[PDB]
């Protein structure tokens, strides 16, 4: 679609600009229409292509994007696994796939994932680093905050939400969703009322936008009438449903939570839907004919962008998963997302891999002893690597505790029993926690208040030192929250440059003899590569490969590793 | 070519283009210059005599054949020249040994040779030649 | 008061051209057909576009209209057209002025007034040159460089009597 | 005749019936066949158009299936079944038109759909709503997309409204452990398809057919214009008078489309 | 002949091609030099 087109819409971006967050929300309310937000770029990847896709292959329907989602309320498209995943194995920059979409899709509004205590990162970060990622990324471009956390822990949501709204944009305040609340048996905590008393506490924190995160696709259809009916009644927000279509039945839920009010939905483009993604946003768009409301898109535009990804998910099939069909299984472990195959690539590696069966098993029992809590990361990878261990070891509910002296429990188990994770919504069982620290003492206060705050100015000096010289505030913030990840991105663009740029074929398998690649760099100016030949290897080794780089012969020289 | 009098524009040739018969197949643009015609001419012949192109036919012989030609030095000719002068045309192409010589190893190198088995080449003692 | 330029054509010229310009400091682009891809003028300029996936091999230089897209799509200002396809052409030239790209070559009144047959036979006795019915005949040629102030100087001539018939 | 006696003997305890262009008079013979078993004889509409909308068919109306119906219970089939073969039937569209023949017609209403649009579940659903007796589905590890909706899927999805699936879940987990593996051994025939597909409204293909009718559209010179294919197949469609379109009726609509191309 | 001879490195022999042709790359007294050798089975 043209830059002149685009350059004339007007969304809900410029609505933000005109009216701020306050007033975008009070503008959701007033629309009759399910409004939606596409998780292409985030959520429907993250979950079925390990975050890999790229920059690239977004880069290329943006300008249709824009005209296809023009009416929607946000593209998701930043946050979750994108930052690190970008840095560490795209070798890309997700500062620059966050400012390149910006330019091409200046209409709509954009969103991202942020995790209360650490934002993108992977520890735990002091207050000063939370304020400055989210000054820098709402400096670039990022318009609505969906600020959750792994437990439910409301004291943890503060600092994230007093940078959002400082930055002068929307923050989303998060509650996940677990248990049943048709089902009594379920659960005493995690009952109906319980999401009303919480729901009615994120409003009195001032979040402009109410999030349901079914992240482990659990919320049945009935309930999703249920609950969002009781939320409605019981608060002033619109309401924005999130889910995963893993059991099959992710379009029945978005059926019922519209008959029931809600505000916002976040679907997929079909041909990236479905299973452990979101539903799909064109089938609803037909599900809800002859229905009281109508789900606000350009489905033809729709159909034409699932065709795009449709051809592009097939660069990415060595990332595909195992799941080619919805599970059931999931209302009684409650694994979020990917893990169920996250999980099962890795009790392979452990000689398990003949009994997953006794791991799903165990999965919901250190639920149950862990004493019950809400699964998303990083509290699934808890209860994950708990289950791993205790099928290895022959453990049981009761063996933890007797034998707990001499046990020696994962890392990621000691420090959620250590606090560093925050505090779970039934405490802990003192004793089973007694075990597991074998003395350390358990945090009071949230995480981050116990860090000394850090100092970008030593940070600027060791880049600058590291580097040429000229580094930016990304750059300083990026190293801060992956220091190792970092560098390594830096070494690799020295040895290489920008490879955001290569389209992912050639990204990821090179070139074959003949084939002949165009890179684009700027506006009518391409990289015309082309490859004669690849000789034999010299005596140390060397492999010189023959190319014709933009007409001019060239030779290069590659140590073959064997 | 390049040196004292020559001016070259580059054209279709390089490298390894292929040209194609969709438009005037012009390689390149050779141009020279002395304050003598006749320094001009025999600059236009040396150059000429310069040049390879390979892969291709080109018309390096014909223009070679005209520089040479007393009646084109004399200076005195006509648009008529081309046609009353036939020898023109009179074109031996010369023992190009190099190009030969590169044919036969290539061709061996992939093929071997009649009655002998391929092994690794000899040349195999350092021992060289008394003399 | 030219910030770039592109060339309606290819080969010698074009490069020939693409280097004047870097000489003025002048941003260029290149336009090729499908066939010329990895023709060596596509290379040589700051900035090449595609005539057009649909357009043959001959057509890619020729459409008048597509060529100026790529144009107005580049911010483009002025158009040097070279020699041999739309460089004589009336409609091209009178084209390029309509959207505000200057055409270098003469006025619009001087390519037809030259490039039909019959009308340059007028022009010259307008000026009385000689013209009627050739015995060895000798081709002359005069170079002429004037502006758009009444200036008209000429760089001698050259003897292009070495041909075979075209 | 013969047929029906000797499948009856061996063991086939109900005929689902169908014509590929729902013409009556073509199922008579087989139906007299299975009367004469002893055995259940199940009465097949066909769905297509889209009754929700008036635009689609002056044909195809809530009145063409009421009336349709009403002659297969004179017929004197047993069960009457809706075949949508390509998954046409949207859900307000089941729950309607479910709703029709359960007073029209005193006979027990059997609902098969695709799962192709992604709509499948949420079809059942309303059907399910409107008093159906009985639905088609698959295992988990055997459904989806072109296949039945989830069995496993709707059994929890129903849970707080009013009726329920008659099944054992924790059996069909089961069954859908097993089928996922065996589901292996078969990998070299797979479908194509991966997503759901809406398009589907347009053009109507039944079951496989759009990916057959792709390798096809390929297989000769066309893979890059099947966008026209789709479009041919769609209007060949309305150029044979706006025909329904299950095997082999579904075939000739693809052949015409390639050869219009 | 006397003080005039041929320096040849055979840098390089390529896969072959469908009309059954291998590229020989050469570097001859000073030059780049490329070569097509027909291959016979
Ligand atoms: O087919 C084998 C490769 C060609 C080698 C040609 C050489 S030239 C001298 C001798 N005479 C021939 O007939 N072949 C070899
Ligand atoms: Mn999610
Ligand atoms: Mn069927």
């Amino acid at each position: 679609v043209s830059s002149s087109k685009i350059a004339s819409f007007s969304g809900t971006k410029q609505l933000l600009d005109e009216v701020g967050p306050k007033g975008v929300a009070e503008w959701v309310k007033k629309q009759d229409d399910v409004l939606l937000t596409d998780t292409t770029f985030r959520d429907a990847h993250q979950s079925l292509l390990a975050t890999r896709v790229r920059t690239k292959d977004m880069i290329n329907i943006a300008s249709k994007t824009a005209d296809v989602f023009k009416d929607g309320f946000s593209l998701e498209m930043w946050g979750g696994a994108t930052f690190d995943v970008a840095y560490n194995f795209l070798k890309e920059n997700p500062w620059e796939r966050l400012e390149r979409l910006r330019k091409a899709i200046p209409n709509v509004l954009f969103q991202m994932l942020l995790r209360a205590s650490n934002a993108v990162g992977y520890k735990n970060y002091p207050d000063n680093v939370i304020h400055k990622f989210v000054q820098e990324s709402a400096k670039a471009g990022i318009d609505v905050f969906r600020i959750f956390d792994s437990l439910n822990w409301v004291d943890q949501m503060k600092v994230a939400n007093e940078a959002v709204q400082e930055a002068g944009k929307i923050s989303e305040g998060t509650i996940c969703y677990t248990g049943d609340i048709l089902n009594p048996e379920r659960s005493n905590i995690y009952t109906l009322e319980y999401y009303v008393k919480l729901a009615k506490e994120l409003e009195r924190e001032g979040f402009h936008i109410l999030a349901i995160k079914d992240m482990a696709g659990l919320l049945k259809p009935k309930a999703a009438y249920e609950l969002i009916g009781e939320l409605k009644s019981a608060v002033d927000l619109p309401i924005h449903l999130h889910t995963h279509d893993t059991s099959g039945n992710g379009l029945l839920t978005y059926k019922q939570a519209i008959d029931a009010g809600v505000d916002i939905i976040d679907t997929a483009v079909a041909s990236m839907s479905g299973l452990t993604s979101q539903p799909s946003a064109n089938s609803l768009y037909y599900a809800l004919n002859g229905f009281p409301r109508h789900l606000r898109t350009d489905i033809e535009g729709m159909e034409s962008l699932s065709h795009y990804w449709s051809t592009v998910r097939t660069y990415y099939s060595d990332f595909e998963s195992d799941i080619k069909s919805p599970n059931t299984e999931i209302y009684q472990h409650e694994m979020p997302g990917g893990q169920y195959s996250n999980l099962s690539q890795q009790a392979k590696s452990l000689g398990l891999g003949e009994r997953f069966d006794e791991v799903k098993d165990m999965y919901r029992r250190v639920n149950f002893l862990f004493g019950d809590i809400v699964k998303v990361t990083p509290s699934s990878k808890v209860v994950g690597d708990m289950a791993l261990y205790m099928v290895q070891n022959d453990l049981d509910e009761q063996s933890v505790i007797t034998d707990g002296y001499k046990l020696d429990f994962p890392e990621s188990v000691v420090s959620f029993f250590k606090g560093e994770i925050g505090q779970p919504v039934n405490g802990f069982n003192k004793d089973l926690q007694a075990v597991i620290l074998k003395g350390q003492e358990a945090l009071t206060a949230r995480p981050g208040e116990y860090l000394e705050p850090v100092d970008f100015e030593k940070v600027r000096e060791l880049l600058e030192e590291e580097q040429q010289g000229p580094v930016t505030e990304q750059d300083i913030i990026s190293y801060v929250l992956y220091p190792k990840v970092y560098e390594q991105y830096i070494q690799t663009r020295n040895q290489y440059g920008n490879l955001s740029l290569l389209d992912t074929p050639t990204f990821f398998f090179g070139m074959r003899n003949g084939e002949t690649v165009e890179i684009e760099i700027d506006k009518g100016k391409r990289l015309i590569i082309k490859l004669e030949t690849i000789s034999e290897p010299d005596e140390n080794g060397n492999r010189t490969i023959y190319y014709a780089m933009n007409g001019q012969a060239r030779r290069i020289y590659i140590k073959d590793e064997n | 070519s390049g040196g004292a009098g020559v001016r070259l524009d580059a054209g279709d040739g390089f490298q390894g283009a292929e040209i194609s018969p969709y438009y005037d197949s012009l390689l390149v643009k050779l141009s020279t210059h002395a304050i003598s015609f006749k320094q001009a001419e025999e600059k236009m012949v040396r150059s000429l005599r310069e040049m390879r192109i390979r892969g291709v036919k080109t018309n390096i012989p014909f223009l070679i054949n005209v520089m040479k030609n007393k009646k084109f030095t004399s200076g005195d000719y006509t648009t008529k020249f081309i046609e009353e002068t036939p020898e023109l045309f009179d074109i031996q192409p010369s023992l190009d040994r190099g190009t030969k010589t590169l044919e036969y190893i290539g061709n061996v190198t992939i093929n071997g040779f009649p009655n002998v088995e391929k092994r690794p080449k000899p040349d195999y003692e350092l021992a060289s030649i008394p003399t | 008061q030219i910030k770039k330029l592109l060339v309606a054509n290819r080969g010698e010229i074009a490069i020939r051209i693409f280097r004047a310009a870097a000489e003025l400091d002048i941003s260029t682009v290149a336009i090729y057909s499908n066939e010329d891809k990895s023709s060596l003028h596509r290379y040589k300029a700051d900035e090449s576009y595609l005539v057009g996936s649909d357009l043959g091999p001959a057509e890619s230089y020729l459409n008048i209209e597509r060529i100026i897209d790529v144009a107005k799509q580049a911010n483009v200002d002025a158009i040097h057209p070279g020699y041999g396809f739309l460089s004589e052409n009336e409609q091209f030239a009178r084209r390029c002025a309509e959207e505000g790209i200057k055409f270098i070559g003469p006025h619009l009144e001087h390519l037809d007034m030259f490039g039909d047959k019959v009308k340059a036979r007028t022009t010259a006795i307008k000026a009385d040159l000689p013209v009627i019915p050739i015995d060895n005949p000798k081709h002359i040629e005069v170079q002429v460089i004037g502006d758009e102030h009444g200036n008209i100087v000429h760089l001698f001539e050259r003897d292009c009597s070495v041909q075979r018939r075209h």
